[PDB]
RNA sequence: GAAGAUGAUCAGAUACCGUCGUAGUCUUAACCAUAAACUAUGCCGACUAGGGAUCGGUUGUUGUUCUGACGCAAUCGGCACCUUACGAGAAAUCAAAGUCUUUGGGUUCUGGGGGGAGUAUGGUCGCAAGGCUGAAACUUAAAGGAAUUGACGGAAG
């Protein structure tokens, strides 16, 4: 896939990881 | 001037630069990180004994088509489970 | 039955020119392989590599055979020829012809003392072709040709007894390796050393002293 | 690889050049990169310059010209055949084509 | 080049460029050897009696051959007030 | 079309380069001559060859043709182009008797050990 | 050195100046700077015809040093020099190459007019680039008639003159022919008037 | 900036010799440059050279005779013991029979053969062959 | 040009060079003796003067500074020393 | 004019096209610190080749118009360009990407087969978006660069 969209997908997945970890801090 | 110091008193810079850059060499990195000691199933040894758990056939990769006859072995020294190929025509019948 | 078509060929068919060093002294171009055959009768060739190259066409590949030939007399003369032809045998025959046409002299020198005949090179030399650079270093009387078999064969046919070698780049490209080594071995008569500092008079060309024998 | 030594534009000794809109599609194109053509056309077509001169109330009245400078992006110009694909060696030629 | 016993083991002592002193190689086909006739007091060319110069292909490729001949011939008397040392 | 091929074009110009004195401007005579000069396998090729040889001869008689040399073109040309006028057109007699060189060149003439009369012309443009 | 009889005579200087030999091109390359006497205010460069004369004598002496006269090849692709080189060949016995020079005449040994000249003389280095280029493949020295803009690559002896003149080309070629015959002894001495006139060697249009 | 005038001098000499020029201009001059040139001249690698005084560092015009293959500096000026001269001559010189490694020793600037004659060693300075 | 006299350049080409690019650098400027029209009193003025120099006798400006050589006022004649 | 609303096309298009449109676009106070932030080419110094233009300054000079402009010469500095290839390069190409096995002018930074991955973890900066620093397990025989011939193109002739 396009590198720019691959980067966007990974950024959204890092964002999700951070939000998920914040629940239990 | 080739991008590296040449002064007669720049031995520290040359030695440190080489030391920083040898970490890009995976052989040196694996030797100093001790990955065989920490990560390798054998723990750095050449051989290792274990107990056969089950006999398993593994499909070969393309373009080959065959059933490579291996076993699942649990190592005595650390309890890790590995897959080991049984070489030659019909030596799987020797492994129980 | 060879009928020369060049002035040099006529002068060699007659006894006017008797050695290749007279050719080299005046840089005369050699275009007829019979000149080299007459002046260097004892030449040994070697097919160093045969390769198949393909040209894609509408119907399919068009394959031709490429031959690399090294010629030499083991006494200071060596040549190199590369030719493509439909057939291997014809490619080899024509590469032998142009290897003869390219035969150059080399300068043998001494590592250390000048006792006996020259056995090595007189100086360090280097040649480059493509990415391959071949360096030849003079070596003592014991060490043979310290080189890969490709460069070693060229050294043997050139008459070098003792030499160190070092190559860099994609040495597996045999044609480039041989061309680089051939350039290096030919640079021995291009490197000015102090024993060659003396001025020598410019002799008249043999095409000048024998103008009438080369006429027609 | 690099296709043009000028990178397809005309920016040397400069950092940034403000854009212009393609006449045909309104695409933002750098001013140095845009294909620019100056056209000076007669305002009345040669077929009608006669009947309009006969209908004119002025003896010796000169018909005005139409002055315009057109800016095209690379796609606009190639599509409209203002410029065409040239051979590798013919690309370097930057003199105006010898037609006029 | 000679051995311990004195024999000239060198084959083919090569020529050198008159302008640059470079060795003229066996396959330097851009190199030339100019031969200029000697002229007797009657204005006649003396048969088989020449001033000879050699130029490497490097000098000829650079276009310096003409100016080098102007200098060499003026120093050898073949020319007068055509080449100037100071530019 | 009626474009002759190379087998007739080169065979005709070999005839011209080899038998120009014996050739002529008549097709019937050329046709008979090339039947005794060349071994032509077919009558049609013989007629094509003679018709183009005749055409080439007819063109040679009107002036020199490019690519054909028949051992008399240059022999006639060597003494055809020998014309030289009695006055040299470079001799300083067309003028008043002295050079029309520019004054700057006159300085070069004075620099050399020469005393040459001069009418200096200064275009200065 | 050389007898004083070889100096530039006033008669030859008159011919050279009347033939506009001294008018060199507007733009001069760095290698031809020694041959320029002064630049004329219009832009033309004045050629030091004393040097032109001396180069002519040197070139003729090189031509005279070649044993077989046919081994000298005289070339001209320009139409203005074709008659000059043809008459030069007629008078001296050289081998003329007038008009187009077939590529491969010196390197391709199966071509029709494959020659092996010991010396190549050129009317113009620019329009005879092919002859100079091939001579640099087979070790042929080159004498060239050079203007102030003429390239000097692979040109050994340069005769500074006007290459683009109808009378200049013919005069320079005529002067070489006269000196080559004087050195060979065909002309008894340096004072006998030559039968040939500088009008011969001048290009003639097909009109006449 | 200008860190080695000897390197600049030798680079100018190399470029002129490679282009076939028979003379080269060096600026600035120095004692080390002059003594390096004196070693080259004594061994015949250059001809006469000329020092021009400009009430500054100076200038030099060197006559080249076409015998010079390459001259160069070794930066930095490594300390060289007598037993290290063999390593330097092996790496730098084209053959064992000609060429010189120039050293600056407390006995003066000299080639490696003279240094062996008087049994002295110093810092390496350059080479010539 | 392969052979050339670097120690004795032609003075014509030597004069076109920049003042720092000669064999020995030398200024192209000079000093002048300025005669104002009113009286006769030697006043030494630099050719490339940066000051509006006035002569001692009469308080009249001799030159006006410019980018290069100073420009002498009308009626002022200079003679190079 | 992101988002959104809407009319077309389409098998479907909440895409391309059309009409509107909210953040934004502008500005003031602060943040953010990233771009194919590119000449994909670190900075300082020296040398090596021809040529014509051009901008700024200076210095000498016209069959020119009216002091200025222009014209002709030199020069220093720039932005570039044209030719050649001595030279370099795998080549494309390069007056630097040259003066590099004939390997050493000074110095900073960066890379070490392809992925995993600029991910996880720790730290730090940020209001956030995120920035900077930054692995490993495992997996893999190529990935890639430049060019050649062909084939194809809803590219041109
Ligand atoms: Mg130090
Ligand atoms: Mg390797
Ligand atoms: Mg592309
Ligand atoms: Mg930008
Ligand atoms: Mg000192
Ligand atoms: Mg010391
Ligand atoms: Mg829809
Ligand atoms: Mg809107
Ligand atoms: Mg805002
Ligand atoms: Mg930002
Ligand atoms: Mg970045
Ligand atoms: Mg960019
Ligand atoms: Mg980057
Ligand atoms: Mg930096
Ligand atoms: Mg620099
Ligand atoms: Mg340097
Ligand atoms: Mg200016
Ligand atoms: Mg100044
Ligand atoms: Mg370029
Ligand atoms: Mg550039
Ligand atoms: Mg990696
Ligand atoms: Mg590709
Ligand atoms: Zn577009
Ligand atoms: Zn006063």
């Amino acid at each position: 896939m396009r590198d720019k969209w691959r980067k966007k997908r990974v950024r959204r997945l890092k964002r999700k990881r951070r939000k998920v970890r914040a629940r239990s801090k | 001037g080739k991008g590296k110091p040449r002064g007669l008193n720049s031995a520290r810079k040359l030695r440190v630069h080489r030391r920083n850059n040898r970490w890009a060499d995976q052989a040196y990195k694996a030797r100093l990180l001790g990955t065989a000691f920490k990560s390798s199933p054998f723990g750095g040894s050449s051989h290792a004994k274990g107990i056969v758990l089950e006999k398993i056939g593994i499909e070969s990769k393309q373009p080959n088509s065959a059933i490579r006859k291996c076993v699942r072995v649990q190592l005595i020294k650390n309890g890790k489970k590995v897959t080991a190929f049984v070489p030659n025509d019909g030596c799987l019948n020797f492994v129980d | 039955g060879w009928t020369p078509v060049t002035k040099l060929g006529r002068l060699v068919k007659a006894g006017k020119i008797t050695s290749v060093e007279q050719i080299y002294l005046h840089s005369l171009p050699v275009k007829e392989y019979q000149i080299i055959d007459l002046l260097l009768p004892d030449l040994k060739d070697d097919v160093m590599k045969i390769r198949s190259v393909q040209k894609q066409t509408r119907a399919g590949q068009r394959t031709r055979m490429k031959a690399v030939v090294v010629i030499g007399d083991s006494n200071g003369h060596v040549g190199l020829g590369i030719k493509t032809a439909k057939e291997v045998a014809s490619a080899i025959k024509a590469a032998i012809v142009i290897a003869k046409l390219s035969i150059i002299p080399i300068r043998r020198g001494y590592w250390g003392s000048n006792l006996g005949q020259p056995h090595s090179l007189p100086c360090k030399v280097t040649g480059k072709c493509g990415s391959v650079a071949v360096r030849l270093i003079p070596a003592p009387r014991g060490k043979g040709i310290v080189a890969s078999p490709v460069v070693k064969r060229l050294m043997q046919l050139a008459g070098v007894e003792d030499v160190y070698t070092s190559s860099s780049g994609s040495t597996r490209t045999t044609e480039n390796t041989l061309k680089a080594a051939f350039a290096a071995i030919g640079n021995t008569y291009s490197f000015l050393t102090p024993n060659l500092w003396a001025e020598t008079p410019l002799a008249a060309s043999p095409l000048e002293v024998y103008a009438e024998e080369a006429a027609a | 690889p690099k296709k043009r030594a000028s990178n397809g534009r005309n920016k040397k000794g400069r950092g940034h050049v403000k854009p212009v809109r393609c006449l045909n599609c309104a695409r933002c194109v750098p001013k140095d990169k845009a294909i620019k053509r100056v056209t000076i056309r007669n305002m009345v077509e040669a077929a009608a310059v006669r009947d309009l001169s006969e209908a004119s109330v002025y003896a010796e009245y000169a018909l005005p010209k139409l002055y315009n400078k057109l800016h095209y992006c690379v796609s606009c110009a190639i599509h409209a055949r203002i410029v065409r694909v040239r051979s590798r060696t013919d690309r370097k030629i930057r003199t105006p084509p010898q037609r006029k | 080049m000679e051995n311990d016993k004195g024999q000239l083991v060198e084959l083919y002592v090569p020529r050198k460029c008159s302008a640059t002193n470079r060795i003229i190689k066996a396959k330097d086909h851009a190199s030339v050897q100019i031969s200029i006739a000697k002229v007797d007091e009657d204005g006649r060319a003396i048969a088989g009696e020449n001033i000879t110069y050699a130029l490497s292909g490097y000098v000829r490729g650079r276009g310096e051959a003409d100016d080098s001949l102007n200098r060499l011939a003026q120093q050898d008397g073949l020319l007068k007030n055509v080449w100037s040392y100071s530019r | 079309g009626r474009v002759r091929t190379k087998t007739v074009k080169r065979a005709s110009k070999v005839l011209i380069e080899r038998f120009y004195p014996k050739l002529t401007l008549d097709f019937e005579t050329n046709k008979r001559l090339t039947s005794e000069i060349a071994v032509i396998q077919s009558k049609r090729l013989r007629n094509k060859i003679a018709g183009y040889t005749t055409h080439l001869m007819k063109r040679i008689q009107k002036g020199p043709v490019r690519g054909i040399s028949f051992k008399l073109q240059e022999e006639e040309r060597e003494r055809k182009d020998q014309y030289v006028p009695e006055v040299s057109a470079l001799d300083l007699s067309h003028t008043n008797g002295q050079l029309e060189i520019d004054a700057d060149t006159a300085d070069l003439v004075k620099s050399l050990g020469f005393k040459i009369p001069v009418q200096t012309v200064s275009i200065s443009a | 050195s050389l007898p004083a009889s070889f100096d530039l005579t006033p008669e030859d200087a008159k011919l050279l100046l009347a033939a506009n030999v001294h008018l060199g091109a507007k733009n001069v390359q760095v290698h031809n700077k020694p041959y320029v006497y002064k630049t004329r205010p219009d832009g033309m460069n004045i050629i030091n015809i004393g040097k032109t004369w001396e180069k002519i004598v040197l070139a003729a002496r090189i031509i005279a040093a070649v044993p077989n006269a046919s081994d000298v090849a005289v070339c001209s692709s320009r139409t203005f020099g074709q008659r000059a080189v043809l008459k030069f060949a007629a008078h001296t016995g050289a081998t003329a190459i007038a008009g187009r020079f077939t590529p491969g005449n010196f390197t391709n040994y199966i071509t029709r007019s494959f020659k092996e000249p010991r010396l190549v003389v050129v009317t113009d280095p620019r329009t005879d680039a092919q002859a100079i280029k091939e001579s640099s493949y087979v070790n042929i020295p080159v004498i060239a008639l050079t203007d102030m803009d003429s390239p000097s690559e692979y040109v050994d002896v340069a005769i500074p003159c006007n290459n683009k003149g109808k009378h200049s080309i013919g005069l320079i070629w005529w002067l070489l022919a006269r000196e080559v015959l004087r050195l060979r002894g065909i002309i008894p001495d340096r004072t006998t008037e030559w039968s040939v006139m500088p009008d011969l060697y001048f290009y003639r249009d097909p009109e006449e | 900036t200008r860190t080695s005038v000897l390197a600049d001098a030798l680079n100018a000499i190399n470029n002129a010799e490679k282009t076939g020029k028979r003379q080269v201009l060096i600026r600035p001059s120095s004692k080390v440059i002059i003594k390096f040139l004196t070693v080259m001249q004594k061994h015949g690698y250059i001809g006469e050279f000329e020092y021009i005084d400009d009430h500054r560092s100076g200038k030099i015009v060197v006559q080249l005779n076409g015998r010079l293959n390459k001259c160069g500096v070794i930066q930095p000026r490594f300390n060289v013991k007598i037993n290290d001269i063999e390593r330097w001559t092996d790496n730098l010189l084209p053959a064992r029979q000609f060429g010189y490694v120039i050293l600056t020793t407390s006995a003066g600037i000299m080639d490696h053969e003279e240094a062996r004659r008087k049994h002295v060693s110093g810092k390496i300075l350059g080479f010539v062959y | 040009v392969l052979v050339q006299d670097l120690l004795h350049p032609s003075p014509a080409t030597e004069a076109k060079q920049h003042k720092l690019k000669t064999l020995v650098q030398q200024p192209r400027s000079f000093f002048m003796d300025v005669k104002c029209q009113g009286c006769l009193n030697i006043t030494t003025v630099f050719s490339h003067a940066q000051t509006a120099v006035t002569c001692d006798s009469c308080s009249t400006v001799l030159c006006t500074p410019t980018g290069g050589k100073a420009k002498l006022t009308e009626g002022c004649s200079f003679r190079r020393k």
